[PDB]
C-alpha cells in the first residue's frame, strides 16, 4: 500500500519556510489573453503571468510519476496562467488550485460560474 | 535604429568578401539589455530569434516537424523549447534533446550526446543551440569545431526535408566550416544576432529552405571571418525592446504543401517552389526517434 506523496510533502516544506520550487520558465505575451488556467498558448490577462506548464509542475519537475492510472500530466506541453500574487510559487499554486470544468479559469481566481445571474444586458 | 528590431542579420556584401580571420573584439562587450521582468535570458534569445524567423519565407505545413538540439539548462528546464512551442502552430510536432537531463514541453524528449539520436523521418525545421562547456574553458587556435556540429552537418543532409531551413548556434570558437558550406546549399542565409544578446560573438547561422545541393560554394574559414569582421566593425546596441511587443508573435499558419517527389523529379520549378517557402519535400510517414544506450557492467 506504500506510495510517496510529494504533494503533501511540497505544502508541508512551505509551512515550516522553504523556499519555493524556482526557475519556472515564465512566458513574454500581450497579457490581453482569455485569462483561462491552462492553455495550449500564454492566455495571461493582466492580473496574470503565463509559465511554461512542465516548469510548474511539482511531479515534471520532482522527476516522479504523475498521480493518475496513466500517469498524463495537465501542464506539460501547455501554458499556465498564475495570479501574479502568486506568480512567486507557480508549482505550489497548480498543486493548491483546481480548474473549473466548465469555464477552464482557477476556482477562487476567475470562476464565475457560482455568482448570481446579471440582471440581463441588452 | 536597429535598436526596435528583434536583432541584426549579418548584410550580403560581407559574403562575398574575403576576409582574414582574427579575435572577435566587440566594443558593446560590457553592456547588457533591459531584461522584462522575470524574464530568463534564454527565453528573450529564443522570443528574438522567432521575430526574425517570422520575417523569412519558412515552410509552415500541417503537421509541421520541428527538432530542438540543446535545449537543457543548469537549470533542468527548456526555456527555448517552451519560447519555440508558443511559436510553433498548435498541430507542430516538437522534439527536443540534450546531453543533460531537463523536463521540457516538448511531445518528446532525448537525453544522451545528440550523435546517439536517431530518427527514420525528414524535418521541416532543426534549431540547435548547442554549445560545448570546454569551448569556454578552454581557449586555443580558432579552427573549425567537429563535434556536435559534425553530427549536425550529416543531420542536414540526410534527415532536412527539401524546404526545411535550419538556425544552428554559433560564436566566435564554436563553429564549423562544413556547416557554413552547407549554408550554401539553402536558397538564402544568413547569421542573426539577437539585440538582447549582441555583447556576445553568438549568432544564429539561418539556412532557409534546404534545396539538397549547393547552389553556391562556400569556403567555411574564409565565412566565419567574415562574420567576425562584420561583428567587430558593425557595432550592435543592446536591446530588448522587441521583446514589449508580441501581439504578432506567433509563427502564421501557412499550410505548406508536403509532396513526396524522387530526386529524379527535382526540376527548376521545384527548386523555385522550394526557394520562396512554397513546397516541403518528404514522405508524411509516422514520426520515430531513439537515443542510442551504451551498454556496459
Ligand atoms: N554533443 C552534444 N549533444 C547534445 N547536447 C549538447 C552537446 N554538446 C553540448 N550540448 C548541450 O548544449 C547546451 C548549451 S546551453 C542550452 C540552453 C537552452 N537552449 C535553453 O533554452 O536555455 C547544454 O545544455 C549542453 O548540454
Ligand atoms: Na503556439
Ligand atoms: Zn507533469
Ligand atoms: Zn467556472
Amino acid at each position: 500500500a506504500f506510495a510517496v506523496d510529494a504533494a503533501k510533502a511540497y505544502k508541508d516544506y512551505l509551512a515550516s519556510g522553504g523556499q519555493p520550487i524556482t526557475n519556472c520558465v515564465k512566458m513574454l505575451c500581450t497579457h490581453t489573453g482569455t485569462g483561462q488556467a491552462i492553455t495550449v498558448t500564454p492566455e495571461a490577462n493582466m492580473d496574470q503571468e503565463s509559465f511554461g506548464g512542465a516548469s510548474c509542475c511539482l511531479y515534471c519537475r520532482c522527476h516522479i510519476d504523475h498521480p493518475n492510472p496513466k500517469g498524463f500530466c495537465d501542464l506539460k506541453g501547455k501554458y499556465v496562467q498564475i495570479p501574479t500574487t502568486c506568480a512567486n510559487d507557480p508549482v505550489g499554486f497548480t498543486l493548491k488550485n483546481t480548474v473549473c470544468t466548465v469555464c477552464g479559469m482557477w476556482k477562487g481566481y476567475g470562476c464565475s460560474c457560482d455568482q448570481l445571474r446579471e440582471p440581463m444586458l441588452q | 535604429s536597429q535598436a526596435w528590431q528583434p536583432g541584426v542579420a549579418m548584410p550580403n556584401l560581407y559574403k562575398m568578401q574575403r576576409m582574414l580571420l582574427e579575435k572577435c573584439d566587440l566594443q558593446n562587450y560590457g553592456d547588457s539589455a533591459t531584461l522584462p521582468k522575470g524574464i530568463m535570458m534564454n527565453v528573450a534569445k529564443y522570443t528574438q530569434l522567432c521575430q526574425y524567423l517570422n520575417t523569412l519565407t519558412l515552410a509552415v505545413p500541417y503537421n509541421m516537424r520541428v527538432i530542438h538540439f540543446g535545449a537543457g539548462s543548469d537549470k533542468g528546464v527548456a526555456p527555448g523549447t517552451a519560447v519555440l512551442r508558443q511559436w510553433l502552430p498548435t498541430g507542430t510536432l516538437l522534439v527536443d534533446s540534450d546531453l543533460n537531463d531537463f523536463v521540457s514541453d516538448a511531445d518528446s524528449t532525448l537525453i544522451g550526446d545528440c550523435a546517439t539520436v536517431h530518427t527514420a523521418n525528414k524535418w521541416d525545421l532543426i534549431i540547435s543551440d548547442m554549445y560545448d562547456p570546454k569551448t569556454k574553458n578552454v581557449t586555443k587556435e580558432n579552427d573549425s569545431k567537429e563535434g556536435f556540429f559534425t553530427y549536425i552537418c550529416g543531420f542536414i543532409q540526410q534527415k532536412l526535408a527539401l524546404g526545411g531551413s535550419v538556425a544552428i548556434k554559433i560564436t566566435e570558437h564554436s563553429w564549423n566550416a562544413d556547416l557554413y558550406k552547407l549554408m550554401g546549399h539553402f536558397a538564402w542565409w544568413t547569421a542573426f544576432v539577437t539585440n538582447v544578446n549582441a555583447s556576445s560573438s553568438e549568432a544564429f547561422l539561418i539556412g532557409c529552405n534546404y534545396l539538397g545541393k549547393p547552389r553556391e560554394q562556400i569556403d567555411g574559414y574564409v565565412m566565419h571571418a567574415n562574420y567576425i569582421f562584420w561583428r567587430n566593425t558593425n557595432p550592435i546596441q543592446l536591446s530588448s525592446y522587441s521583446l514589449f511587443d508580441m501581439s504578432k508573435f506567433p509563427l502564421k499558419l501557412r499550410g505548406t504543401a508536403v509532396m513526396s517527389l524522387k530526386e529524379g523529379q527535382i526540376n527548376d520549378m521545384i527548386l523555385s517552389l522550394l526557394s520562396k517557402g512554397r513546397l516541403i519535400i518528404r514522405e508524411n510517414n509516422r514520426v520515430v526517434i531513439s537515443s542510442d544506450v551504451l551498454v556496459n557492467n
